[PDB]
RNA sequence: UAAUAGAAUAAGAUAAG
RNA sequence: UUUUUUUAAAUAAUUU
């Protein structure tokens, strides 16, 4: 129920008779998201008017994420909205902060544009000497997220960042390492020098620093195994009290680098399986694959990890059914209960599986004896006959 | 495993190759087509890439550009192959097209007087064998030992220097590994000498040695992924019999014209192992190569 | 105008948010009701965006505590 | 013929050739025995026959459908990347390639999806059949109006049938649908109650249009075409403005005096007029009724691909 | 365009000699021109080397002197697109013809590789 | 369908399109896919380049023009992120943009043409055929790109890296672009030779059709195609027999020993011929020039039964072929004239003038047909050649049409092309007929130009 | 006040210059 | 079955 004053305010908002700025729209959206007493999201004709005011306003005053939040709260109610693209600064407007803002808006609002990225890079080349140490790392991160191919500029930024080793902290070092590892074309000399920097300040690392360094090492590959060595020993004194996701990243790195020292691998796996119950679906799947690839799935190991994966098997992602099916085979252990619920889950989502996933699932289930007396064979036969065009 | 080959240029195929032996271009083209089909029929290779033709007949030797030492793609010094320099460029773009490395390591190029020829490096289990012959100087040996040689209990990589005479061919043309244990070598002076040297430098090790007829070119993809495919020349039946009796799968390949031009099967292919960068703590699916549900049946 | 009324209602809202005031929080809510109902057709037909947003925020916050919906 | 393999799924060049209605807005049309749900109350029909117009109680389209239909209008007046099938329109405000503060389009049901679907909407077509004495309903033509922000003009008093003099019998109805919230400050309709029975069902003389003048004078031109008694009933029942929501529709008699207000809001306002006619409708001359259409002769029954049958109570 | 096993296979080598000599005619007059960019030099020298065309030492000295200023501009200014592969080709060409021609360019280009100023073709 | 992500929407749209184009054109699937695509938006979600390309291609395939929201969003994505459109998804974008004729579509097509031109050396067997087909859909004149793609196709075909489907797709794509390369088509024909039994009847007829359409003027391969197809006639369908007739009418060489067998097979399947097959066979016999009354009687008798199935193209070709041979079928001509009067608005620029001239040449005048086509003639005058304008004017004069609203467009068109109007000797007689009816009074400037 | 990522896949006739 | 590929090119002429 809307009283006379509230009714008239709502009508003025609905009729586009009120000039709203971006800040006022943000305040109204925040109030709506916080308190639902007035039913703002339950009036389509009011939210549509607010969106119309949003389009015709100056969105540059608010931060990029504020515009993204307005767009998100308009999408949630059912309105197709998108924040406006920012223009490249011109003439006196070129400053490091204004150029970083363009990349930040492209990131947050998901409006990636290769042409404006190239223009911003060409504008930022001459004034690269005015950047503060933090802005260089911000630029490296923003360019890493946008999947930029200009590895030369990222290498220049990495050299300038690494010139300031003393100023940077552990978190900044780890973020720079992972961002550089994500860029494909970086010259290996810069990566070697950055990994040398990471090798020192090793004890200053926090769990997030460990996760970032492990992600960078996973992306880089076996050529940096020596650096990974300095990780494992450094993690040998803290393994008994470590996060589960950190141990999963450790196991993934062990699988990737093809580590040779089996004692450390056994120690890390034995510490992981103690807290393996705290892992999410994706982390548990990756840990299960990594343990299989290192020839470490004993009877207790497989039983303990399957007991944990059965919990997520009920509503498993389609991308996770095939892997655990592969791990269930090639091992001499009893996994009847796991395979039953996995086959049932595969039956449930037979109409959304892609051609590759359906073919993979059928390939693993081809030689399984209990899979013949199942509706899945007939349902998958019909689905494969339908999907032969996309195979 | 991606295998790169280049089509011959029919117009500029020499009328007679080294030693004045006459060659037939039509049979060369037919044999190259058969070789491409044989490479495609190999189960281990993921893809076979065919680069466009180039005027020089020397451009067919694609493996001369670089070598794969572990996870490092080392580029040979551009000392005696200046006229091939641009050709190498046209080959790297192909490697960039298939999702391979952005660029090769230039460790050998930077070093002074470091003559090395790809093909004197043999990828033995847990190490590499290099040949100290005319094609490779002591400087290249020292640089390779400084780079890839590591002595540790489990992180061990060995670089073996195998001396050879001046008239010897490249080590890869008569010395190699097959399967996981078999050693393929020629029953010639150089092959026996290399086998004896490798036995001397790696004692207390049991392995099988298989002797092929001299001049019988072979090609065997030895690496992490086990295989039994050993390509061999068609004429030599006894080499095929020996390889079959060693527990491998010989694949006879007609290689007359390329042999009479001095090019071998190893030098005509560029086998590179590509991977996909894993963003974050994410593992990538791998194709199966064994039996499933062994316990059940 | 309407901006001043919205600002003083926001001051009452902040006073209720922090504490209850010397006169009590229920009296604050009642005074907020009287102040909000004071708006006439003249002010609301010429209110800017900031005043409308402030009035909406104050009304939404005070609708939580009022026993009736309003 | 042979439709190429990559052209098998395409549509005709003009959507007139599309027999039936596409499933885009509300899916497919209901079955023959499923058309009784959209019937309107007899009091609505009595109110239409008494006042000369009536507002249907329920909105005819969901908000997502209204958004899509307004996107069609927004893309029908691009002026930069001109609309495909622009030549499939009877008239356009952008024929001069410049437009202005008022955009009007005609025959858009042959140009865009949704607009072609809106013709076959059961909710309005069943009501039009009930208005037309339960006969076959045939599309006469469409119209789309879009008034810009702070500068949109107003259409002065007019009678619809004054533009349809080449059709012999008065057997027409207008359905006006608001694609945006309207008010007296942005494009609301202003109709004269009981104005369809003034000159014995005749047509008032056309009004004098002098542009570039204030809205008050434009709406005050009424006192120049009426006579003394019509002045008296205008004194008794002054013109009334109908406020429309984001999807509400309004049935209008052809002979009812009708105008649209100007746009003084901060955003453009859009509306769609659809004209329907009954089965027993004839022409008066020899030639086409609309530009580039099928030509009839003498008192020829109006039918063809350009005037599809959208409802049949049999 | 000459085939060693065609209808006129016996005649092919004289044609190559004629082509080579008329290439020498142009190659002897290679000191008067002014090269605007490195690719022109890397194409002319590639043609000279591939066809085994003889070039006088004077023209070679002028050619290698011209590129020195350009690579020096690229290295020193660093603000202003010689990729790494082009630099490697230039180094190989200079090594093939002999480093006594331009002793400055050798050290300059070797230091350019060590520092890493020249970008890669992928970027 | 609300629970399905856009990545699943693209996959299901591709599945629906594949089922629609090949496994029968079911309107149920067409309208379901249109309804699903009409409520989709690439906004606020991160999508792959392949998913956006698939959404764009499947939307455009289902009749969705350039004014759509999804089409605009997909076109915008491609422009902003161009390097993300690798050679794997380049053909999808090009095929989607082929029918779209707008500024953004033109720019996208040009950018992808340059990308394919740069990377023509690095493609494999699938990519070359997909790219060349996608560019054969769109109308472009980038010869250099076509030459590079042809060089790559020859290089790949030397090692034998093309199947029969690849060969037919390549031949059709290159013949559509009118790219006459003797060596590329020789390599394709030799690849078919080497494939041997892997080329079946269903995959051999389109190859012959594509080789005939390009017109290489090579009698060495036409004889070989005739010999190879002479053993497959007994297996050939009616739609394949008609295409065989058309292809060997295109070739222009007379093979009596093959045409006799084709005629016998066509007579055997006379009950299966549609209007399209009859029109194609008649047009092929007109082009090649053989006069065979025995097959013509059966074809006319069959066409009398499928009159209601005749399209405007079929009517034009059948009437022209029957008029050329001097065959008198009063009932068939009456029915065809009435049908053409029924669907007069479906006639294109060439079909209308061809039908009018064919009906006027024979002493057959019908007011139902004449009035309809004369009225329709106004909209096609601006798309006609000088010779076509002369033919249309002569046919209109034979109909005794005097309406100025009809005659002004055609006289304007023939005045704008007066030099070519009066420079064709074969039409000279027609000229002295046209001015014999109208006289000097009608359009004096044309009469004065005729006098000079 | 607000930032976490996975998939690798090919349909095929326009009345020409 | 053996044809051919690799520039930054910028010099027309006009009352349209």
């Amino acid at each position: 129920a809307r009283p006379s004053a509230l009714h008239l305010i709502f009508e003025r908002c609905k009729l586009n008779l009120v000039e709203f700025t971006a800040q006022d729209v943000y305040q109204i959206c925040t109030t709506a998201y916080n308190m639902d007493t007035l039913g703002m999201l339950q009036d389509p004709d009011f939210m549509r008017g607010l969106h119309d005011a949003f389009r015709r306003s100056d969105q540059t005053v608010i931060s990029p994420f504020q515009a993204n939040l307005i767009a998100d709260t308009f999408r949630k109610v059912g309105i197709n909205s998108m924040p406006k693209e920012v223009s490249v600064p011109e003439e006196d407007a070129i400053s490091p902060e204004s150029l970083i803002l363009v990349l930040r808006n492209m990131n947050i609002t998901k409006q990636r544009d290769e042409r404006k990225i190239n223009e911003v890079l060409k504008l930022m080349f001459p004034i690269l000497d005015e950047f503060s140490p933090t802005q260089l790392s911000l630029t490296v991160t923003e360019l890493a997220r946008l999947k930029s191919t200009n590895a030369d500029f990222v290498g220049k930024l990495a050299k300038r960042i690494m010139e300031y080793n003393d100023d940077l902290s552990a978190l900044d070092i780890s973020s720079a390492a992972v961002s550089l590892a994500y860029c494909p074309g970086i010259s290996h000399n810069i990566l070697y020098r950055m990994m040398q920097i990471v090798e020192e300040r090793m004890g200053e690392f926090q769990p997030e620093d460990y996760i970032n360094v492990l992600h960078a090492l996973n992306t880089l590959g076996p050529k940096f195994v020596n650096t990974f060595r300095k990780i494992v020993e450094c993690g040998l004194q803290h393994v008994e009290n470590m996060d589960a996701v950190t141990l999963t990243n450790y196991m993934v790195c062990f699988s990737t680098m093809d580590y040779k020292q089996r004692e450390h691998i056994d120690i890390y796996a034995d510490a992981l399986v103690e807290v393996a119950t705290d892992l999410s679906e994706k982390d548990l799947v990756m840990a299960f694959i990594a343990l299989q690839r290192l020839r470490l799935l004993s009877d207790t190991m497989f039983g303990t990890m399957a007991s944990c994966v059965i919990r997520y098997a009920a509503k498993m992602d389609p991308r996770n059914i095939a892997p655990i099916m592969d791990i269930c085979s090639t091992v001499p252990h009893a996994s009847d209960h796991l395979m039953k619920v996995l086959m049932d889950r595969a039956v449930e989502c037979t109409r959304i599986l892609t051609a590759n996933q359906l073919g993979d699932i059928l390939d693993i289930l081809g030689l399984y004896p209990p899979a013949r007396e199942h509706p899945l064979v007939q349902l998958f036969g019909k689905q494969a006959r339908l999907r032969l065009d996309l195979m | 495993l991606h295998a790169f080959v280049r089509s011959p240029h029919y117009r500029t195929i020499p009328s007679a190759g080294p030693n004045g032996i006459v060659v037939n271009r039509d049979m060369l083209v037919h044999q190259f087509r058969d070789f491409y089909k044989t490479l495609q029929h190999c189960s281990l290779v993921d893809k076979v890439h065919l680069m466009s033709e180039r005027p020089s007949v020397e451009a067919l030797r694609v493996a001369d550009q670089m070598v794969s030492i572990g996870a490092t793609f080392l580029e040979m010094p551009l000392t005696g192959m200046e006229h091939r320099a641009t050709e190498f460029m046209e080959s790297m773009r192909y490697v960039r097209g298939a999702g391979g490395p952005s660029t090769l390591a230039s460790y050998l190029q930077d070093t002074e007087n470091c003559r090395c020829n790809s093909g004197d490096v043999v990828c033995l289990p847990n190490g590499i064998a290099v040949g100290h012959g005319p094609r490779t100087n002591a400087v290249a040996h020292t640089t390779l030992k400084q780079l890839f040689e590591v002595k540790d209990d489990q992180f061990s990589f060995d670089v073996f220097t195998l001396e050879q005479e001046g008239d010897a061919p490249p080590l890869g043309d008569y010395f190699g590994f097959a399967g996981s244990n078999v050693l393929l070598t020629w029953k010639d002076e150089h092959g026996l000498l290399a086998v004896d040297q490798y036995q001397q430098k790696q004692p207390h090790t049991e392995m099988n040695v298989v002797y092929l007829e001299p001049g019988c070119h072979f090609l065997s993809f030895y690496g992490v992924d086990h295989t039994i495919d050993v390509l061999v020349q068609k004429g030599y039946e006894r080499s095929m019999d020996s390889i079959a009796a060693a527990g491998l799968n010989p694949i006879p390949v007609q290689w007359s014209e390329m042999d009479k031009l001095g090019i071998s099967m190893r030098a005509a292919v560029l086998p590179l192992k590509f991977f996909k960068a894993n963003v974050g703590g994410m593992l990538s699916r791998n194709k199966s190569r064994g039996a499933r549900w062994q316990t059940h049946q | 105008t309407a901006l001043d009324v919205a600002m003083r209602v926001n001051k009452l809202k902040r006073l209720h948010q922090t504490g209850g005031g010397p006169s009590g929080k229920k009296q604050v809510e009642l005074d907020a009701w009287r102040d909000l109902n004071n708006l006439t057709e003249a002010q609301i037909n010429s209110a800017e965006g900031k005043a409308v947003s402030l009035l909406l925020n104050s009304w939404a916050y005070f609708a939580k505590y009022w026993e009736k919906g309003a | 013929s042979y439709v190429l393999k990559f052209l098998r799924g395409q549509l005709p060049e003009d959507l007139k050739d599309v027999n039936g209605a596409l499933g885009c807005l509300y899916g497919t049309l209901p079955d023959v025995d499923e058309f009784g749900q959209f019937v309107i109350s007899p009091d609505v029909v009595n109110s239409f026959h008494q006042f000369g117009y009536v507002k249907m109680p329920i909105p005819v389209l969901d908000h997502q459908q209204i958004d899509k239909l307004a996107d069609e209008v927004n893309e029908l007046a691009n002026n930069v990347e001109h609309h495909p099938k622009t030549e499939r329109l009877y008239a356009t405000s952008l024929a001069d390639l410049t437009g202005g503060p008022l955009f009007f389009c005609q025959g858009q049901w042959r140009a865009a999806w949704g607009m072609h679907d809106l013709i076959y909407l059961p909710t309005i077509t069943v009501a039009a059949s009930q208005i037309l004495n339960n006969s076959l309903v045939r599309l006469w033509y469409d119209e789309v109006f879009m008034k810009a922000a702070r500068t949109g003009p107003c259409v002065p008093w007019q009678q619809n049938y004054a533009r349809w003099q080449h059709t012999k019998p008065v057997n027409h109805v207008t359905v006006m649908i608001a694609l945006d919230t309207m008010n007296k400050d942005r494009g609301a309709p202003c109709l004269v109650p009981g104005s369809h029975r003034w000159r014995e069902g005749g047509l008032l003389p056309p009004v004098s249009y002098d542009p570039t003048k204030d809205e008050a004078h434009q709406l005050n031109t009424i006192w120049e075409i009426i006579n003394e008694e019509e002045g008296e009933m205008l004194m008794d029942t002054p013109p009334v403005t109908v406020d429309l929501r984001r999807g509400e529709a309004l049935l209008i008699h052809p002979l009812t005096l009708f105008a649209t207000h100007g746009n003084r809001s901060l955003d453009a306002v859009r509306c769609c007029f659809i004209h329907y006619m009954g089965e027993k409708t004839y022409a008066v001359q020899n030639g086409p009724l609309l530009p580039h259409t099928t030509k009839f002769q003498a008192d020829a029954m109006i039918q063809g691909p350009f005037y599809p049958v959208v409802f049949d109570p049999a | 365009q000459v085939s060693d096993g065609g209808r006129n296979a016996m005649n092919a080598e004289p044609t190559r000699q004629k082509l080579r000599a008329m290439g020498e005619q142009i190659g002897c007059r290679l000191d008067e021109v002014e090269y605007p960019a490195l690719p022109v030099i890397l194409s002319i020298l590639d043609v000279v080397v591939t066809l085994k065309i003889y070039v006088p030492k004077k023209c070679l000295q002028v050619i290698f002197s011209q590129a020195n200023d350009m690579v020096a501009i690229v290295m020193e200014q660093k603000d202003d697109p010689i990729t790494a592969e082009e630099g490697r080709q230039l180094q190989a060409l200079l090594s093939h013809y002999g480093n006594d021609l331009a002793p400055e360019l050798s050290q300059r280009m070797k230091e350019a590789f060590r520092e890493g100023v020249l970008p890669d073709e992928a970027s | 369908v609300s629970h399905l992500s856009a990545r699943n929407i693209a996959t299901e749209a591709l599945q629906m399109k594949k089922l629609h184009q090949e496994r029968g054109g079911n309107p149920m699937l067409a309208q379901q896919a249109r309804r699903v695509l009409f409520a989709t938006s690439i906004a606020g979600q991160n999508l792959d380049a392949r998913s956006v390309a698939l959404l764009l291609n499947t939307a455009v395939y289902f009749g969705m023009e350039s004014d759509a929201k999804l089409v605009r969003e997909c076109i915008d994505y491609c422009l902003k992120n161009d390097k993300l459109i690798t050679v794997d998804v380049l053909p999808i974008v090009v095929t989607a943009c082929a029918t779209l004729k707008s500024r953004d579509a033109r720019e996208v097509i040009e950018m992808q043409a340059q990308k394919a031109a740069r990377n023509a050396k690095f493609l494999d067997a699938k990519d070359v055929t997909n790219i060349i087909s996608a560019f054969s859909k769109t109308g472009i004149n980038h010869e250099k790109l076509f030459a590079f793609l042809s060089r790559r196709v020859q290089t790949l075909a030397r090692v034998g890296e093309f199947e029969a489907a690849h060969l037919v797709i390549l031949a059709n794509a290159f013949s559509r672009l009118r790219y006459r390369d003797k060596f590329l088509f020789g390599a394709i024909a030799r690849r078919a030779m080497s494939l041997r039994e892997r080329v079946t009847v269903n995959e051999l007829v389109p190859l012959i059709v594509a080789f005939s359409k390009i017109g290489l003027k090579d009698p060495k391969l036409s004889k070989r195609f005739a010999t190879k197809a002479m053993e497959y006639v007994d297996q050939m369908n009616a739609e394949q027999v008609a295409s065989m007739f058309m292809a060997f009418a295109y070739f222009g060489i007379r093979y009596d020993q093959l045409f006799g067998v084709l005629t016998n097979r066509a007579v055997e399947l006379i009950d299966e011929f549609n209007a399209q097959y009859i029109s194609t066979t008649l047009n092929a016999f007109q082009r090649i020039g053989i006069n065979n009354p025995e097959l013509f009687d059966n074809l006319a008798e069959r066409a009398l039964a499928v009159v209601q199935d005749h399209d405007a193209r079929d009517i034009s070709k059948t009437v022209t072929a029957l008029a050329h041979f001097g065959l008198k079928d009063e009932e068939l001509f009456k029915r065809l004239a009435s049908h053409a009067a029924s669907i007069a608005d479906q006639f294109d620029a060439m079909g209308l003038v061809n039908t009018a001239h064919a009906f006027a040449r024979t002493n057959f005048l019908q007011q139902d047909m004449a009035v309809a086509l004369s009225e329709r003639s106004v909209y096609v005058c601006r798309l006609l050649d000088a010779g076509e304008t002369r033919r249309l004017l002569w046919a209109l004069a034979k109909f005794q049409v005097r309406d100025p609203k009809i005659l002004t467009p055609v006289f304007n068109r023939c005045l704008a092309l007066h030099y070519d109007f009066f420079a064709d000797p074969t039409g000279s007689e027609e000229i002295e007929e046209i001015f014999d009816f109208y006289g000097p009074n009608f359009c004096p400037p044309l009469y004065q130009l005729y006098i000079s």
